[PDB]
């Protein structure tokens, strides 16, 4: 389960058919990762919680961008 | 204090005082000549 | 003697630094990079021009030949 | 052969040499002179497996044995279970 | 353990976060996600990992940073000798430096403090220890050259 | 002269290597030092791969395509020193080398319990057995091949 | 506890799992394994390689039945420009629709994978053409393949005798093979070529029907017989020819005249046959060269004996190398290995340069995947040449019975054979590697001058004593004139042996200091590979670690710790030992080739020129630049051209990897933790009672060195296997 | 002491350690009896960690005397 798995992919992909891989995309998942604990942490200073604008690590689900003014920093 | 028939002992890495230096005095002749590729003569 | 041994731990991380501090002194770029961040790309290692060498010192950033930096002082 | 590995010597002598392995080895069987009088090279080996603990020490002067036996019981290798 | 996890991070923090900003700040990653439907394939991994960046590494000659595009041919080299010291025998390399400590007897040059074949598990110490000073730096010279210039 | 092409004489392509290349060095319309006393491309790192001019002594040495110089050493036309002279040279360096090493050694064996007498070292170098080398004249060269490492010894 | 392997006897009641692998694995062992004597064996290996040739029908029987009803042919013989043959159909319930996506390949239907093999340029190129006219194969190939089984049995069974002590002969046999055998199989070869096929070539066909009728020319066999002969080579050929339609075709059989062409690169037609004729008197005249009774000739002891050249005076014996060769069995299959070793790259190495095939580099494909299958094997037998007289040494063998003799001394005075082997190789070693990463220290630092780069003198130099007359150059007595030959000139070296430069297919691709390095890294190769066969060999007799090192010789690999410690020190283990030596060079040479080719083809030389001189350029241009095509051949936007390759390509660095195991494992470890995951069932329900019959091992101390190989091996040849041909079909080059 | 009884002995029997070199000998046998009497001894030791052997006068090839 955690390496022929990949092989799948290859074998079937190479095969070609994707209907069938398991892509992010072709079996069940759907356009959301999103509803586990990432996305109850960057939300999460509304708690017991007293806050302070963003979360704890701004890789976390909810909200803000604009992180830097060379190049980028993290995000989601 | 050092005469004739072999001498005094040293180390078990003195060859790092001989790989280091020496071999490092060599450099010293890759500078002076700071090339080579055949070599004009004296 | 692993409480002695030991030791010359400490004093060796201890002449190391030293060498890491001075470095990221005088083989400067540390004044330049800071009036200068988003900007430089900082060095503290330059070469010696011996044989082959100063293809591995290469504008960093304050105005000076040298190689770069991924061992974040500059930054403590 | 099926358990044929020389460790045999010269002395055979067993003080300060060797003793060391699994079973197999009840000698001590003195042939009418050498030394420290006891000698050959083994007793009945059909009971055990493999070494060269065998010689590891006390003289072989040759050889000192090893695997060499492949016809190979199970009670011939920890493993028939 | 170590040598995937790392393959891990970059491949995620350079395919996502790591990018750029610009009007509108739209977004453009050090790669536009390439990770999509393309870690999932295990060539993806080299198809969008090791033959795409590494390009970094072996266009690399004639620079400044160089040191590491002309160190991931030596220990792309030491680990590529390990083999030899994990692979091999042992009363084999006695079996060969006695032919040689013969040679070494005729002219009269050998003898004195018996040279030895190496220590069963020594051996092995000097494969393992290789192994990884080789197989690991090949990509700490593998990364810095991916990260210094365009990323 | 042979298989490449000629020497520094003429050698258009070699040309084209001193300028592009190197001289991208240049690259760099300023980079600040107007005045400043440090970052020395500027100053040789060219100039010492550069004054290197239309003269690198001149050495003949043949280039080839792309103008890379190719070393034939054939012992003719020019080339003969980029092999003999760097050759026995390699030859005499070595052999005195092992010349010693077949005497910081040859002399122990000997005396009282000379067991490792070698993981320390006596002479350090051997500093007496030292010059046998360049104090060869003939040497090996006939007192190897006739008597001591003598035949018998063989 | 029951008794099974209807052959040996300790493995047979052995209760373990060994029972079954060893098993699969001495079934070929005849000598010594209870059921044998001389006469069991010899003929047990008689009947065995009946049951060979046997199995060779069955497969080139299909070579030519996947082949004749599709896979197009009576297209390909329209003409055969380089656009994807075919072998057969691929047929895998996995495949994707992208059936239809190329993999399904123009002319025929369903999917396939093209001629990679030369078959279809020799089917082809002795005649043998129209779709109607063709459909044999199988047929006869086959309804000869069976009585390759037929003696098998039939020399079998007593009675009609097998055969015992007739044998040990030769003379007789090799009196009569290298006669009848190879010189009469020439000679019908000439045949053939020749009343059936060269008119199949240049001129037109022959009809199933007339074989009487059909006459290359008007007036029969004319003179001929009237030693006459000459008045062949004139007007045989032309040029503007259009091969295979006459028209400028002419008829007179043999030649040595005309030439190459871009129509067809190609021996000429006829000369493959008169050579094939010519070399046939000579076998035939060396056939009947010894004894066969009648009273003629020679005896093989006689001429050895004490015949000697530089023996004579000089105290060194030559005593029955006869009876030690014959009743050997072994130096027997290991002089028969080698011979074959060196010319099957003999064949492969010239099977390029001279391709005697109708459209064949020019192809550039089929030509690179088919000097290699040539070059494994070829390097993979001299291994088993080198490793079949190691065994002689210690099952064969006999030191009273050879010595002073010439084949000791060899073992006598071997201490020395290893080392003036081993100074090659370590001079060989630091020499070639102090010359690469210079010349990659050079390179990175900025300059591409100091590069040091020796010209591959004495190489081009055989040459400018050939044809590649390359920019003129005198040489002192030859100048390019004055004397040429004199004694030779228009008879011989006509317009051949003078490809000269030819940048497209001259021959002799024209060497620089990029080939003054691998040229001496083949060459630390053999040498190091070797110091190791020969060492291999030249003790699994015994020596001061293991002295008596016998009865057994071979596989015994390992033994106990203590003494120094002691390991893989049977000369099995330096043969398993030298298989990774055999797996570098037949690399680094075959790499070689292939960049080189690859350049020299839909493009440029001068990439191998100052990029062959370094090393990382190895790696990046070439290893990496040109991969390319394959890896995203799976593409995250579906499957592309190629998909079969770059799986198999994964499946390469997989099979290998997966070496290792076998190979950083060593049986310890493994069987422990089984002692464990043997408590399991035993100690579990739903899975108790349940009984195996072969109890859970881990795997022999010798068995494991072998299986990482023979594993390190399949994913390292199926890697350049699929990595070649998945790069040399796009190309570019 | 008269004869020669152990002042220097080459060894010949091509299993043995210091085989065809010549180190030192010791008590070598007295009486008529067996057949493995004679210790020798030398400076370079061997397989084992300790390597003293004794080999048997049926040979000693000594050899050039
Ligand atoms: C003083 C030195 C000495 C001498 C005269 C020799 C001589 C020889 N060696 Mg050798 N060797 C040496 C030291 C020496 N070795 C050492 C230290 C090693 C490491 C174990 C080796 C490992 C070795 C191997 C594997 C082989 C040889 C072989 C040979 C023979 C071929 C020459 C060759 O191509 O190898 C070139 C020489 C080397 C690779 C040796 C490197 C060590 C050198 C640099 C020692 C330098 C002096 C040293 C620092 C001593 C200290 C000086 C002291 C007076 C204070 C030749 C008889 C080959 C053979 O058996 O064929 C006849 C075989 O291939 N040698
Ligand atoms: C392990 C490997 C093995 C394999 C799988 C192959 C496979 C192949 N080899 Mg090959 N080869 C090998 C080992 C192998 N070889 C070795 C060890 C050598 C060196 C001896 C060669 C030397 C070699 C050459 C020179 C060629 C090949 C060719 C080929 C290809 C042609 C197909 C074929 O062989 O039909 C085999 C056909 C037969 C077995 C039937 C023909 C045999 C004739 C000569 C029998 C004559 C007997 C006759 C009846 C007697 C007449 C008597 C009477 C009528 C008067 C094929 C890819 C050819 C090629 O290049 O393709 C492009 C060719 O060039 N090989
Ligand atoms: C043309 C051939 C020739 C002939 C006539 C023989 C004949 C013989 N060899 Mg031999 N050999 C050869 C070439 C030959 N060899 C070559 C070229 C090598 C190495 C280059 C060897 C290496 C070798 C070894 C090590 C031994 C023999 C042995 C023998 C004897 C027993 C055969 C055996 O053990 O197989 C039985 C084998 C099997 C039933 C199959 C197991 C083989 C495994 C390793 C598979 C090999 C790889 C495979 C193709 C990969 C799997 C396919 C994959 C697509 C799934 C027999 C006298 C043995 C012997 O008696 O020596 C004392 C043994 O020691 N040979
Ligand atoms: C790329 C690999 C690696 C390297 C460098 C070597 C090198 C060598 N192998 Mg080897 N081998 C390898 C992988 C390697 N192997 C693998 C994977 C296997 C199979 C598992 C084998 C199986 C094998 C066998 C059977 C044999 C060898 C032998 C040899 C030696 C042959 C002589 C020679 O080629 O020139 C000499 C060596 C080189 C050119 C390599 C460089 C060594 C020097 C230049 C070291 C550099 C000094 C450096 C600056 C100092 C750093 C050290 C430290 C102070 C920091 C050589 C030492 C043979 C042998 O013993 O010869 C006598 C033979 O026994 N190998
Ligand atoms: C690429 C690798 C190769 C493979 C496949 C394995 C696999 C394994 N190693 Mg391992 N190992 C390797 C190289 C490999 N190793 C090397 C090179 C070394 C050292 C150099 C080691 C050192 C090592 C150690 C010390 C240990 C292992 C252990 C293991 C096992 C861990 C449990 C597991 O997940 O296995 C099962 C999963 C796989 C093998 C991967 C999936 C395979 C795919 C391709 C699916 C194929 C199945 C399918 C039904 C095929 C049938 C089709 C038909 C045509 C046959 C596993 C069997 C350990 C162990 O036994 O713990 C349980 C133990 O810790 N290995
Ligand atoms: C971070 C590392 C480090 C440290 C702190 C030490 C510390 C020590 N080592 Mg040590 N060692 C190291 C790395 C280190 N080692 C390495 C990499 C090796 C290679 C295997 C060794 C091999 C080694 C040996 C063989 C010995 C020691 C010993 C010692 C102790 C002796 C101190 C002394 O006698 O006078 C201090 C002397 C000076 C400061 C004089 C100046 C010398 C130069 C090098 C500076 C000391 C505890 C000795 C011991 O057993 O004590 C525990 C013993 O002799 N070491
Ligand atoms: C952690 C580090 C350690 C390391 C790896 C280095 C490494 C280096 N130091 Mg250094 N240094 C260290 C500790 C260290 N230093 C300490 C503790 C001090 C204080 C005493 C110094 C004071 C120092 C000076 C003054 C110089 C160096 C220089 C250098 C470079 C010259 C190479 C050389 O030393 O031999 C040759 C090299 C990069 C040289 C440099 O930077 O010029 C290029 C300069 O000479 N170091
Ligand atoms: C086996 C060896 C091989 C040989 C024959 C050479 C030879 C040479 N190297 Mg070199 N080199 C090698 C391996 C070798 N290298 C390797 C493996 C490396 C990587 C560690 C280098 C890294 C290197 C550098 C960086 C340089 C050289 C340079 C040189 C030249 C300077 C010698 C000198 O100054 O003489 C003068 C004195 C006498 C002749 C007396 C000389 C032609 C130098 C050069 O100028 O480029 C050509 C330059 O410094 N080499
Ligand atoms: C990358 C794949 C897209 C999938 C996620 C997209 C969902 C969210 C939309 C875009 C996410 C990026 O967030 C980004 O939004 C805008 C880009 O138009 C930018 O908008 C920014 O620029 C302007 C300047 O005043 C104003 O419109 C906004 O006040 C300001 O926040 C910001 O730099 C950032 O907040
Ligand atoms: C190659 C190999 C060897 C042979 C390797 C050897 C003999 C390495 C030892 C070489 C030493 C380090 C050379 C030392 C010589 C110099 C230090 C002396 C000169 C001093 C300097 C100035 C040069 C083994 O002994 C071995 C043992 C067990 C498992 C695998 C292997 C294995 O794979
Ligand atoms: C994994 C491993 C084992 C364990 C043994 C194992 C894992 C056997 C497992 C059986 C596998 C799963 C069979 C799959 C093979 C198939 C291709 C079928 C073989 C068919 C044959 C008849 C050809 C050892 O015993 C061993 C011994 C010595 C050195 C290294 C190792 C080692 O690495
Ligand atoms: S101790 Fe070893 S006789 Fe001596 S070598 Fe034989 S068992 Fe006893
Ligand atoms: S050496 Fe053999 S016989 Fe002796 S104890 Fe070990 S296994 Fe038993």
């Amino acid at each position: 389960h955690s390496f022929g798995l990949y092989i799948h992919n290859d074998t079937m992909s190479a095969l070609g058919r994707p209907q069938d891989m398991f892509s992010d995309t072709a079996i069940q998942l759907q356009p959301v990762f999103a509803q586990w604990i990432q996305n109850t942490h960057a939300l999460a200073p509304g708690t017991t919680a007293p806050g302070a604008t963003a979360s704890t690590s701004l890789t976390w689900g909810g909200g803000d961008l604009v992180a830097v003014g060379n190049k980028v920093a993290l995000l989601p | 204090m050092r005469d004739f028939k072999t001498y005094l002992s040293v180390a078990p890495v003195l060859s790092t005082l001989w790989f280091g230096s020496l071999a490092g005095l060599l450099i010293e002749i890759n500078r002076f000549f700071p090339d080579a590729l055949t070599f004009p003569f004296f | 003697k692993v409480f002695s041994a030991h030791f010359g731990q400490l004093s060796i991380i201890f002449l190391w630094l030293s060498g890491m501090y001075f470095h990221g002194a005088r083989f400067s770029n540390y004044e330049a990079w800071l009036n200068d961040p988003t900007h430089i790309g900082p060095s503290a290692q330059v070469v010696w021009p011996i044989v082959g060498q100063e293809i591995l010192n290469g504008d960093v950033g304050g105005g000076f030949r040298g190689i770069q930096i991924t061992s974040g002082f500059f930054q403590i | 052969m099926s358990h044929s590995v020389k460790i045999y010597d010269t002395c055979i002598g067993c003080t300060q040499c060797v003793r060391a392995c699994p079973t197999d080895v009840l000698e001590m069987i003195p042939w009418g002179g050498c030394k420290a009088k006891q000698i050959a090279s083994a007793p009945r080996t059909e009971d055990c497996v493999g070494c060269k603990r065998c010689e590891s020490a006390c003289p072989t002067d040759f050889l000192s044995v090893r695997v060499y036996l492949w016809h190979e019981t199970t009670r011939s290798m920890g493993l028939a279970y | 353990s170590i040598s995937v996890v790392i393959f891990h991070f970059s491949w995620k923090m350079q395919s996502d976060v790591w990018g750029t900003i610009n009007d509108q700040g739209v977004v453009t990653h050090i790669t536009a996600g390439n990770f999509a439907q393309s870690s999932i394939t295990i060539n993806g991994w080299l198809r969008d990992f090791l033959w795409a960046q590494a390009s970094q590494v072996i266009q690399s000659y004639g620079s400044s940073l160089s040191a590491y595009g002309l160190f991931f041919l030596g220990a792309h080299f030491v680990w590529a000798f390990s083999l030899m010291f994990l692979f091999s025998g042992r009363g084999y390399w006695q079996e060969l430096i006695e032919s040689i400590v013969w040679a070494h007897n005729k002219l009269k040059v050998a003898p004195a403090t018996q040279p030895r074949a190496l220590s069963i598990v020594q051996g092995r110490a000097v494969g393992v220890t290789h192994y990884l000073l080789g197989g690991i730096a090949t990509t700490w010279a593998f990364f810095l050259a991916r990260i210094i210039a365009v990323g | 002269d042979i298989a490449g092409l000629t020497p520094c004489k003429e050698s258009k392509q070699f040309a084209k290597r001193e300028k592009q290349a190197l001289k991208k060095l240049q690259a760099s319309l300023k980079l600040y030092a107007d005045d400043s006393a440090p970052a020395l491309a500027i100053k040789a790192t060219m100039e010492k791969t550069k004054k290197r001019f239309d003269n690198y002594g001149k050495y003949g040495l043949l280039c080839g395509s792309d103008g890379l110089p190719h070393l034939i050493v054939s012992g003719d036309q020019r080339h003969w020193g980029e092999f003999i002279t760097p050759g026995i040279l390699f030859l005499y360096i070595a052999g005195w080398i092992g010349w010693v090493g077949r005497s910081y050694l040859i002399a122990i064996r000997d005396e009282k319990k000379p067991t490792q007498k070698e993981i320390i070292i006596d002479v350090p170098l051997a500093s007496s057995l030292l010059f046998r080398g360049f104090s060869w004249p003939v040497a090996a060269y006939r007192e190897l091949l006739n008597g001591e490492l003598v035949d018998n010894n063989f | 506890a029951l008794r099974i392997p209807r052959f040996s006897q300790g493995i047979a009641q052995d209760p373990t799992t060994r029972r079954i692998w060893f098993g699969i694995a001495t079934a070929h062992d005849f000598e010594s394994h209870d059921d044998i004597t001389e006469g069991r064996l010899y003929q047990n290996i008689f009947a065995s390689h009946f049951g060979q040739l046997a199995i060779i029908f069955l497969w080139t029987s299909g070579n030519l039945f996947h082949v004749a009803w599709q896979g197009n042919f009576e297209a390909w013989v329209q003409d055969p420009f380089h656009v994807r043959p075919i072998a057969h159909a691929i047929w895998d319930p996995h495949f994707g629709q992208p059936a239809v996506e190329a993999f399904t390949r123009g002319g025929a239907l369903g999917p396939v994978n093209n001629a990679y093999s030369g078959v279809y340029q020799w089917w082809y190129t002795i005649g043998l053409r129209t779709n109607e006219d063709l459909y044999t194969g199988a047929i006869f190939l086959l309804f000869l393949s069976f009585i390759s089984l037929l003696a098998g049995w039939l020399h079998l069974q007593p009675k009609w005798k097998p055969s015992v002590s007739w044998f040990k002969n030769a003379e007789s046999r090799l009196n009569h093979h290298l006669s009848g055998l190879f010189g009469v199989s020439s000679l019908a070869w000439a045949g053939h070529l020749v009343h059936v096929a060269i008119p199949g070539s240049r001129g037109e066909y022959v009809r199933w029907n007339n074989f009487l009728d059909v006459l290359p020319y008007p007036q029969g066999l004319g003179p001929l017989l009237t030693g006459q002969w000459n008045l062949y080579a004139q007007n045989p050929s032309s040029s503007n020819h259009l091969f295979g339609t006459t028209q400028g075709a002419g008829t007179a059989i043999l030649t040595i005249l005309g030439g190459f062409h871009p129509q067809t690169q190609s021996l000429w037609l006829t000369d493959v046959a008169h050579h094939h004729l010519a070399i046939a008197f000579l076998f035939l005249i060396g056939g009947l060269m010894y004894r066969t009774n009648f009273g003629i000739g020679h005896s093989i002891k006689y001429i050895l004996e004490a015949h000697i050249p530089p023996g004579g005076r000089l105290g060194r014996g030559h005593k029955g190398l006869y009876d030690t060769i014959n009743n050997s069995i072994h130096f027997q299959l290991g002089l028969a290995l080698a011979s074959l070793g060196v010319i099957t790259s003999l064949v492969a190495q010239h099977m390029y340069s001279l391709p005697a095939y109708a459209f064949i580099a020019q192809d550039f494909t089929t030509q690179a995947a088919l000097y290699t299958h040539h070059q494994y094997i070829a390097g993979f037998i001299m291994t088993g040449a080198f490793a079949h007289g190691p065994i002689f040494f210690i099952r064969d063998y006999n030191p009273e019975q050879n010595a002073d003799n010439v084949l000791a001394r060899m073992l006598e005075h071997k201490e020395a054979i290893i080392s003036h082997l081993s100074w090659a190789s370590l001079f060989l070693g630091f020499h070639t590697l102090g010359l690469y990463v210079h010349n990659d220290v050079m390179l990175a630092f900025g300059t591409p001058e100091k590069q040091i780069l020796i010209e591959p003198i004495f190489a081009q130099w055989i040459q400018s004593a050939h044809g590649k007359t390359t920019y003129g150059f005198d040489i002192p007595l030859s100048s390019t004139n004055g004397p040429a030959l004199n004694a030779g000139r228009n008879i011989w070296l006509p317009g051949w042996l003078n490809a000269i430069n030819e940048n497209s297919n001259s021959l002799f691709l024209t060497i620089g200091p990029g080939d003054f390095l691998v040229h001496h890294a083949i060459a630390l190769g053999l040498h190091t590979t070797t110091l190791i066969l020969v060492k291999g060999a030249l003790d699994a007799r015994g020596s001061k670690l293991m002295p008596d090192k016998k009865d057994f010789g071979y596989s015994f690999p390992c033994d106990g710790p203590g003494r120094g410690g002691t390991c893989d020190i049977s000369a099995w283990d330096d043969f398993y030992l030298a298989v990774f030596w055999m797996l570098n060079t037949i690399g680094w040479v075959t790499f070689y080739w292939h960049w080189k080719h690859i350049t020299l083809w839909r493009g440029n030389v001068s990439q191998f020129n100052e990029s062959s001189t370094y090393l990382m350029g190895w790696l990046r241009d070439y290893l990496w630049l040109n991969s390319s095509q394959l890896i995203n051949g799976i593409t995250p936007l579906v499957c592309n051209s190629l998909s079969v390759w770059a799986w198999m390509f994964l499946f390469g660095h997989l099979v290998w990897a997966t070496g290792f195991m076998f190979l950083i494992s060593w049986r310890g470890y493994w069987q422990e933790l089984i002692e464990t995951l043997a408590w399991a069932h035993e100690r579990t329900p739903l899975a108790n009672l349940i009984r195996w019959r072969d109890k859970p091992v881990a795997l022999s101390i010798v068995q494991a060195r072998l299986v990482g190989l023979v594993h390190f091996s399949v994913g390292y040849i199926f890697t350049y296997a699929a990595f070649l041909i998945a790069s040399t079909s796009g190309k570019f080059g | 002491i008269g004869p020669k009884r152990g002042s220097k002995v080459k060894i010949l029997r091509r299993e043995s350690y210091w085989f065809k070199n010549v180190g030192s000998v010791v008590a070598v046998d007295q009486d008529p009896k067996t057949r493995y009497p004679v210790v020798v001894r030398f400076a370079k030791v061997n397989y084992a960690n300790i390597s003293t052997n004794n080999y048997a006068l049926d040979e000693v090839e000594e050899v050039a005397a």
